[PDB]
């Protein structure tokens, strides 16, 4: 319910 | 000290009171005692970029930890996004190298994707961000990311919730000491 | 009242000692009710003439009297001055139009002789002006002229000077309460 | 030699003739030889300030003699002009200071009236500009204006009118060169 | 005609000997017969870059073949460096998209690849571009690629040299006609 890696969506 | 840090909240409440509003949130980004979300949420909405980084950097670096370095990046996301929608593509490109740069180094295809951004000439042709609305409803869709991340935040995760006082407490503390300038 | 007011000074007191340096000036400006001169000299110095028009909003509007005017005119002139020397006339012409036509309207052949300093190729060949320096220097010979408008302008005359008293006095006060009023 | 120049006149025929439009204006302009009219006017029209300028300089400098300096004037107001239109102020000062700012010497006070044109909200503000209607009719009105310059200035009025010949001359004489013998070598 | 075609060359010839310096090139572009190799050379050098490419057109578009496909294309790189170079870079990026995009479709990742040449702090930290020296040699050594690929262009190859003939040789067949 989170998920914090980097990218456009 | 502790002593301190009350002070600052008494302060904080007079200030509110005395609708002394820019006064307030330089004193709560100094401090760092409290992040004020609602005016945080404001800010994000306006685009005022350079000030949300300002209030954010009284709070944590862009290297802190995992949470507060997606927080950055993701707004410095945004800024490029929008720079690329009003087509100065001159300011994307300083946005990109300035801004953008320092998370190549984690993610060096991302940045690599994000550069390529550039020639589109929509940039909702790339399928991940073909649902990308307009200013307005990408600010408060990204909004809503932040809130999670910085209340998921350790380093602000004690920080959010203002401690509830009596109404002017420093003027009636204040109002002791006269019944107790001088 | 004057009750919260000399609250605001305890506070300004407190904020200074706690290296607050930004909340210090911005309680300055919108309460109104003391003019940093120590920071006002070191922004001109630094040229940052948004910071010193926004500064001054807090206690005058440019058109209150005449001290006030001088003071906003000048600012804006020396802007005006360092776009030209950059060279960058389109930002000068900006400066002429958005800050400085306000003027006009008092002194029309001014305007115009300002006006002008964009098609001189350097503007030292007016004789008036024969005497700018540098950057450093013109902003130094400015703000002495600027020190002399503020402590003579009334709206000021009465908050250049901090009243003195003990340090930590809003420390001393809160440390009061604690002790007061409850044993 | 008045030969070699008047072979120019042949060749520009058959250049026109070919549909080699831009070589015809290039030759006219370098040559000085003659001054395309229909051609003036069409660029002028189309507000092409860089080829006008050049296709003038041609045949005149901006300090020749009265009337072209007046026409070298009159174009470069306007071109300052329509920069304050669409509110490049920018590119008005750019103008201002490389392109007018040789007729100061000149008229050193009608100088300092265009230059204060930058302050004003819209510079037809000034009584003598109140009638600048659209970019369409001031180009237009003011291209009446330069034909007549033109016509009037002496290191012009002999080369306005093209000299009438049968048509495809040169090619014709070419062939009576090739009666008289590829057409390189005999 | 061929009659015209020759017709020109005598004009061509009258044009370079008066020195009308434009306009010899206005009618070598326009007419298409013959191509200066000495002027291109000339403006190559000289980095007046939109003319040489309107020079070019007169020749040959784009997409007309393999060989002039890539002459576009290396003109349009170097005057990409070069904006690069000098840190214009929205001049820079502009190029990338107005000039270069259109190889994108033939070459994807080697066009990836020239875009993010733009968050680099100087080009040459691609070791494909660590070579590349200053404006005047990269021009130079760039020139010679050119010269090999016009040389080869079929569209090229029947107009590259001016056929020789006797001086003025216009003003001798006016002369036949005057007599």
């Amino acid at each position: 319910d989170n998920l914090i890696y980097l990218d456009l969506n | 000290s502790s002593l301190s840090r009350e002070l600052v909240f008494l302060i904080l409440q007079f200030l509110d009171e005395e609708k002394f509003k820019e006064t307030v949130h330089k004193l709560e980004q100094e401090s760092g005692f409290f992040f004020n979300m609602k005016y945080f949420e404001e800010k994000v909405h306006a685009g005022e970029w350079d000030e949300v980084e300002k209030y954010l950097s009284g709070f944590t670096k862009v290297d802190d930890n995992r949470y507060s370095m997606k927080i950055f990046f993701e707004i410095r996301k945004q800024k490029y996004l929008e720079a690329l929608d009003r087509h100065d593509r001159a300011k994307a490109v300083d946005i990109l190298v300035k801004d953008l740069k320092v998370f190549s180094t984690f993610n060096e295809e991302l940045y690599k994707e994000i550069t390529q951004l550039l020639t589109l000439e929509n940039f909702r042709e790339n399928e991940q961000l073909s649902k990308y609305g307009d200013t307005k409803s990408a600010r408060s869709i990204m909004l809503i990311e932040l809130k999670k991340l910085i209340e998921a935040n350790p380093l602000f995760r004690e920080k959010l919730v203002f401690p509830t006082l009596k109404a002017s407490r420093l003027r009636t503390l204040i109002n002791q000491s006269a019944n107790w300038t001088d």
